């Protein structure tokens, strides 16, 4: 003791839980493309820690903040350099479309006396509406959005379709990794490495149903921060994808009318063969074996052989009550109520499709979504779902869930839920036998 | 690897410490039109050198530039530790160690500061005859 | 003869005068929010021993840069908001005369108008309250008084400006001396300074004529100027104490928010609940007799006994100019002080105007819109200075008259910077040793 | 105490240089569109780091790097003072004493310079033995 | 028994390209972007033993002297005012009194229904405009960009006068320049030398015609990229320069009208007295022995007993078919057909005047030129211009020379080809006598 | 000048390695408001600064760090370039020789941080 010395050292490998902002790396006209400039890594090298235990907490993690935040700001900057409809909201004349009616009041035949190259002019034009996107004067209609909110085009030419985000860490941060094929929301995991980026993930925006996310390796697992708290939500990871089928089945074409000079905007024109109503095939049996693996999950904190309940959800927005879909550009609302229709212990999903689109609940901001020429199918791998629980049950063998919904951090914070930030600190201190 | 488990036998992992220090340093119109994003990008790079440079001027301040290992001149108290040496080299882990001393952090800086000085300053009468 | 050699230190105690920028910092509303990172608790003021330096106020960089920083701060949180350019439309008006007192002559008035509605297709009729300052007369037509120069802004009804302590904090390498030397004059010497981090927090008053909500003047009246034989100047005065002033906007106002063609809602000034009453502010007459008295002795001390001191109850220029201005609740103010200065040295009612449509100091090109504020207005502020100008050059050195106003916010708020200068750290010396390599 | 003792004797002043010179390297989010003040803030960061890096380069090439005190073999010039050691260094403060040979600046910075560059050039020949 | 040293502060470099920022002498836009002022005494270092290449067809300060002033340029009309309530149909009649016999109906008389400042005022004016830049519906006019886009107003407060600025480089660059003679703009040259900044350069900007450039040493010389390529421009700096006298000769009016709440527009009011056209006047003899002067280094690249024909070049946008420029703020396109008409082996030429311009030749945004009072004049020095060869066939006896350029980066070329910006690199190693 | 004998021989173009080294570090309201321009041109200062930094680090690793010119211990190994001492210093100009040698920059540079870490290591072997 009376020999010690202090002894100092630098470049020490160890750590303190950090937050810094993440670098935004991809491969491969394309928003995120622009964006996410830096190239990823073709070989990231991941270091495994043996002598390592550390807590993760995908619930406290900063990198979901930061992908929010970032994805709503593209957002945005991608719509500001776009054509403003303001012009648009004016009385809009509306007939039904009984033109090769279906027989599945949907849409709407619409006309408007637009301003023309010239501020003296007007010219009365014609669009097809849906009725998800018009409201009613008390023929008299008007757009919804004008009732409230400003309203953008979207650019033709601008696409969003997901490409995988890399993000990697400032020189002096690491990003730490938990491999435990079965870690829970929260926890001293053993299974712990470091990287330089994360495995890319795609932005994809959804509700209710998590679609081309990451598949449990093991078995299908739930995750919450809370499970036994009813006002939080269910996150449910699957082992195995399930495909589904979805369609905008009626082929039509647009138009492009001048409001201003240079300024154009793009609308529905008419259809070009019969009408039939869009929806989504998911196969019958698949489903019915994959929920019933959640089930036997679930089991395991609501009681060995309690009773499990799947019902629809209650209602609301579009946003909170069907599945939300971004196919092409085009926005699907599918009912997914008899997905979710049986007690424990080819199914068609008609979908609504409308252009006026809110993001991120943020009440204005609009955009308009203009039409896809011809048809569009669109094929996808369901990961996971958000389930909610219900709350005010007092008979204990009965528990119900129902699809569950809300801000789109937790689609993310599901993705990013394996990885954590760290700060480096090169410096510390020792007693020693040596000295000057 | 980069960073080791640091669990244990750091004496072998100070083999290292070269390329962890190395590591700390190294699109035009993409990011250039963007301004928020420019200068999130721009905020990092700085606070990436102030941290580089703190840690730098502390070593040269305490007389420990340039080494990676420094033996100094200021002696262990035994407030900062009272477990013996036998348990810190092996049987500590340095980030369990960290927690521990927490509290006598910049009491360690401060006389590393002052000893050094000290030395300078007698420095300057050895050349003085 | 020693044959002394050149050594160098680093981290040798000294400086030099120098300019930087300046970080803000306090402890919905603009300053607060702009100002993020939190002030020190308890600033750990260095006083320096054996150190004098000089300070001189008139020269002092950081007034230019609290105002403009200010301003573009007043800028930014205009910059989200909606625009009044639909408003500029011709009035049809009367003048109100439901239930209203002697002094407010017309001052009221009712005036309506075809606006534009939800779609931008159809038309809306509707009427609201203006002060009279603001419409002017086409050639009973209408319009408001800056249809002509410039588009109005409406300000966010949401932001608040209520004026908060912002400290201003050096950055690494700068240091900020502080003259601690009681009644320092402004410009010459002081030995009694001290070194800060961060300067006392002031709060971004805007006023005119009077200063208010600033410091205990070193605890005596004190007049300080860049050049005192220059009438052409303006007279900066502490005071001793402050003398309490007791203001209100005693009408009982509809705030009437109506819907226009973009999403953006406009704030009407709806009918007025109960009569109708002038604006005014009360001041002890004891008190503002004897500080008075106080600034008349410090003129004396300046210019002589054998005089006599008189205060201008008059001035020209424009409503800015000739009338104090006050902003309690976001509500502009525009009060009569002529009564204050009768003078001539060997309580008072102040009636007070509102005024709706702002311009902003030293600028033209822009215009601002104050939404109504519903309910009453009351608020006490300490006034705490003046701003005078004598009406000099007269070969009558008998006597000589001190006008109020003048005002412009850089003098205003080199009240209270003026304790302050700023200097650089310059770490490297050299000297003469015994030793050498 | 960053600037204590500014107006302390010059010898005496040379006991708080650790001070001075280690304190010279010191809802955010929200203000990122705040442009113009976010800007001038990161260039202050920036301008700080780059007087630091300046001066720290200078004592690089003039010699007696990473010292808090230190000299060279150069003498002190009639030009620049004539006046006795006992009353400089000692017996005034460094704020009026720096003053005094506020000339000769970059003379003696030139000095240093050549100085330690000549030192160098030998210091090689030497090692070619 | 040789060991590595390693050198710092090394005294050499590679290419690099940096972005440069500039100084000025001292509400001009160019003065107001160059906040930096020039060293009055700039030091030129001479590198003994240095020969290096330039290359100025591959110099990037042609890209940055561009980007540059087209960014500046659209910021300094950011502020003002937008002419868009002026796109509304006109009324137009023939100005027939006080004519002269040459302009044959260019000047036009409108009236139109516009804003005031009230929304429920409006105003009856009229005002003047030259043919150029107004187009007949199917009486009925339009001005010409009303359907491609917004125009705006310069203000009439802004100077665009052309400042020669210098460009420095950064700490850690230097700018390498050939002081050499008569040197070819590719290729090596043993006359380097270095510098701070560069002298300082208008940013002229002309089409066919080169003014107050370099007077090329006092010789012609003949500069290309590929000199054999007929599709190439051929760059001439002429031996000494040929002055130009051109005038706007009506006496002119500026009206002041109202559109909105600080918003003005500036018209053009009645011509007093006759109206006559703009024209430049070149001196002949000059002109007919600067081409002769040009001939002879042409024929010593393309045969020396060959025919050289000099002609007016071809149709397409006034904007590239003349020798277009900038005097007194108005813009000129003044016919070439009278300076090249002549065979080898005081002259007038009319020029237009047009308000409505694509300033660099982009599509998509427009400006509109204010109205200058009285009379005006400039006087030029022509220091170069830009040629085409005609080819289409193979024959060695003759060929035709043609006016080309309208790209203004090739003005900017010629007036940098004398240097390029390279990045030092303190760095290096070397062999000693001796280990540590 | 700063690059002033660049084109010298090596021999004599070393005596002046300090100058050119302390030169490496050497209405602006209104350039406030140029929010590409501002970004364009402070990106530039970060740049100069990580740049300086970078190769003084690398000095630091490599050994030497603080002096104009050292030698280490990392041998010539005469396959870089063969010739001889006499034309190098003599007769070479800096510029020519650094064109000559550019392939085995990163060679040098791996080696380099090798011995110094050796040399350490074997120091502590004292106590
Ligand atoms: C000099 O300093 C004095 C300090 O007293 C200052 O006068 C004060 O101004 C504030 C802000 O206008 C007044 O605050 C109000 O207090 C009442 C208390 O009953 C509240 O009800 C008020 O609430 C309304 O306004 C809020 C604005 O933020 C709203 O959020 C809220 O929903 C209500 O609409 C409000 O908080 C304070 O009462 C006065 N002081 C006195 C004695 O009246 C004075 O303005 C300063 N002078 C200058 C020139 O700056
Ligand atoms: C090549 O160089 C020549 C020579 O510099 C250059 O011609 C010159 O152009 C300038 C700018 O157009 C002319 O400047 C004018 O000088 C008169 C003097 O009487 C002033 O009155 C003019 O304008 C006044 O009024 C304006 C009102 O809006 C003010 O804004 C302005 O500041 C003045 O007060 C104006 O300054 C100059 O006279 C000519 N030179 C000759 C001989 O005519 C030519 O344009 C250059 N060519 C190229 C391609 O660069
Ligand atoms: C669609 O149009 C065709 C004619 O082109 C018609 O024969 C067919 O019956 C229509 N379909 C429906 C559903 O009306
Ligand atoms: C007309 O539209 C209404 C509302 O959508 C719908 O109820 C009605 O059935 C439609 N009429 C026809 C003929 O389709
Ligand atoms: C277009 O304008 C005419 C008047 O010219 C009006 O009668 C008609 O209803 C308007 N139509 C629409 C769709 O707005
Ligand atoms: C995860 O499981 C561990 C036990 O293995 C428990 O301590 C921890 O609290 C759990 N975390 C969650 C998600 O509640
Ligand atoms: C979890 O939820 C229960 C309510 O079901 C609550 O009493 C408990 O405090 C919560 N625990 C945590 C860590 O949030
Ligand atoms: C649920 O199952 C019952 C079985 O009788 C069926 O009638 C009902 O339509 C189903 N509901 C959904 C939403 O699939
Ligand atoms: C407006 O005020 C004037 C006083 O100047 C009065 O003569 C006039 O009658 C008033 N307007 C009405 C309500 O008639
Ligand atoms: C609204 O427009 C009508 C058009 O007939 C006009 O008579 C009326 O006076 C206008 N109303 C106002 C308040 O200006
Ligand atoms: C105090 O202020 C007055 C008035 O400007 C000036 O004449 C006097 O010299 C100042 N005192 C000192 C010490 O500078
Ligand atoms: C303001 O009103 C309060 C009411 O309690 C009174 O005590 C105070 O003296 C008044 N001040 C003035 C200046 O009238
Ligand atoms: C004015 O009177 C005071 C006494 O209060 C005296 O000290 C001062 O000197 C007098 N000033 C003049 C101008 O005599
Ligand atoms: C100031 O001077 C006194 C002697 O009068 C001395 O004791 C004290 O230490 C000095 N202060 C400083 C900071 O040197
Ligand atoms: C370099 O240029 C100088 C110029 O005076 C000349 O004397 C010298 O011989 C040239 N060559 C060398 C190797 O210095
Ligand atoms: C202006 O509007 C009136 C409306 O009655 C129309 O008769 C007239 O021709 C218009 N004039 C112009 C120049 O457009
Ligand atoms: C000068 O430029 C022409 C351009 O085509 C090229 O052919 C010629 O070789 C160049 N001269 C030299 C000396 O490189
Ligand atoms: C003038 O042009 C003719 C060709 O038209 C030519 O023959 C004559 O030599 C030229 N004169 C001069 C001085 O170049
Ligand atoms: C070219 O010269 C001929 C000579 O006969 C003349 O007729 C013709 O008009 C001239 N063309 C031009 C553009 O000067
Ligand atoms: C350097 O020498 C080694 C032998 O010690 C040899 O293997 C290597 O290839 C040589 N380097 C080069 C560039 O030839």
């Amino acid at each position: 003791a009376e020999n010690l010395w202090v002894t100092v050292y630098y470049g020490v490998p160890v750590w303190k839980d950090a937050e810094t902002t993440l670098f935004c790396a991809s491969d491969a006209h394309n928003v995120w493309a622009t964006h996410c400039c830096v190239p990823t890594d073709p070989n990231p090298q991941e270091i495994h820690l043996e002598n390592v235990t550390e807590e993760f907490n995908m619930w406290k993690n900063n990198m979901v903040e930061q992908m929010h935040t970032d994805i709503i700001s593209l957002w945005d900057q991608s719509l500001k350099p776009c054509v403003k409809l303001t012009p648009l909201c004016v009385t809009l004349q509306c007939t039904n479309v009984t033109n090769n009616i279906t027989d599945d009041g949907e849409l709407k035949n619409c006309s408007f006396n637009m301003t023309t190259e010239l501020r003296d002019k007007k010219q009365k034009v014609y669009s097809l509406f849906y009725r998800l996107d018009v409201v009613q004067i008390n023929k008299e209609y008007r757009l919804i959005n004008c009732n409230t909110s400003a309203i953008t085009q979207a650019c033709p030419k601008v696409s969003f379709e997901p490409i995988p985000i890399h993000y990697c860490a400032p020189a002096g941060f690491a990003i730490l990794k938990c491999k435990d094929k079965k870690f829970n929301g929260t926890g001293p995991c053993t299974n712990v490495s470091t990287v330089q980026c994360t495995h890319g993930i795609k932005p994809v925006v959804s509700t209710q149903l998590l679609l081309n996310g990451s598949l449990a390796e093991e078995e299908v697992i739930i995750r919450s921060e809370n499970i036994t708290n009813n006002a939080k939500n269910i996150l449910v990871q699957l082992n195995e994808s399930v495909q589904i089928n979805c369609t905008r089945p009626n082929n039509n074409t647009r138009k492009s009318i001048r409001i201003g000079p240079g300024q154009w905007f793009y609308a529905t024109g008419d259809i070009i063969g019969d009408i039939r109503q869009a929806h989504c095939n998911v196969s019958k049996a698949t489903w019915n074996e994959t929920l019933g693996k959640v089930v036997k999950q679930l089991r395991k904190h609501f009681g060995n052989n309690t009773i499990i309940r799947f019902a629809n959800s209650s209602g609301g927005d579009l946003e909170v009550t069907t599945h939300s879909f971004n196919c092409g550009g085009e926005f699907f609302y599918c009912n997914t109520s008899g997905l979710f229709n049986s007690t424990w212990i080819s199914i068609t999903l008609p979908c609504r499709i409308k252009q006026i689109i809110n993001m991120w609940q943020r009440i204005g901001q609009a955009m308009y979504a203009p039409p896809i020429q011809g048809v569009i199918r669109c094929v996808s791998n369901i990961t996971g779902l958000i389930l909610t629980r219900d709350g005010g049950s007092t008979n204990s063998t009965t528990e119900t869930f129902r699809p569950g919904g809300g801000d789109m951090r937790d689609n993310w914070r599901s993705e990013l839920y394996k990885y954590k930030v760290v700060k480096i600190e090169p410096l510390g201190v020792a007693p020693t036998r040596c000295k000057r | 690897g980069f960073l080791g488990a640091a669990g244990s036998t750091m004496g072998a992992a100070s083999m290292t410490l070269t390329v962890q220090a190395r590591n700390l340093l190294s699109c035009q119109q993409h990011l250039l039109k963007l301004t928020v994003w420019g200068i999130k990008q721009l905020q990092a790079r700085v606070l990436a050198v102030e941290r580089y440079l703190r840690d730098q001027q502390l070593l040269g301040i305490w007389g420990c530039s340039g080494k990676l290992i420094c033996c100094t001149n200021v002696p262990w108290n035994s407030t900062w530790s009272n477990r013996n040496l036998s348990e810190i080299w092996d049987n500590m882990t340095w980030l369990q160690w960290d927690k521990e001393i927490s509290n006598y952090t910049q009491i360690i800086y401060g006389l590393l500061e002052e000893s050094q000085n000290q030395q300078e300053k007698n420095e300057q009468d050895l050349l003085a005859l």
